[PDB]
């Protein structure tokens, strides 16, 4: 005879528990890598601030120099 | 027989950075990203059909 049947060796194992792979940086890497982050561009605006300061004199003294003739 | 569903410095630490930092939806937008990037099972209707069986009950005929 001939009918749906499982096999000889019967089916194999199914997984049927919660798989949970638990991942990411400890919390220390990540405050770490902000705080890092956070003081490099404290640096780089401290650096652009005081260029952008200067330039702001030097064409403060040239309207100053300007200033008479007008 | 029978289970207990949600009978469960550094933990303190890690549970502060998830909730500053939200690991667990960055998580969860991984899958979303994830599941953006397979093919989409959308058969072209009605140029393709879906899968029937030959016992499949339609419209009535007189043989």
């Amino acid at each position: 005879v001939k009918q749906d049947m499982p096999p000889v060796g019967g089916y194999g194992p199914i997984d049927y528990k919660r798989n949970l792979p638990r991942r990411g940086l400890s919390g220390y890497s990540m405050f770490a890598v902000g705080i890092g982050a956070l003081l490099f561009g404290y640096w780089s605006m401290m650096r652009w601030n005081r260029e952008r300061r200067r330039l702001q004199i030097e064409d403060f003294e040239a309207r100053i120099a300007l200033m008479p003739l007008l | 027989t029978y289970k207990y569903v949600n009978l469960r410095m550094k933990s303190v630490t890690d549970r502060a950075a998830q909730t500053l930092l939200w690991t667990e939806l960055i998580r969860g937008l991984g899958m979303t990203l994830s599941y953006l990037f397979r093919e989409p099972a959308t058969i072209n209707y009605p140029f393709e059909k879906g899968p029937l069986s030959p016992r499949f009950r339609g419209e009535h005929a007189l043989r």
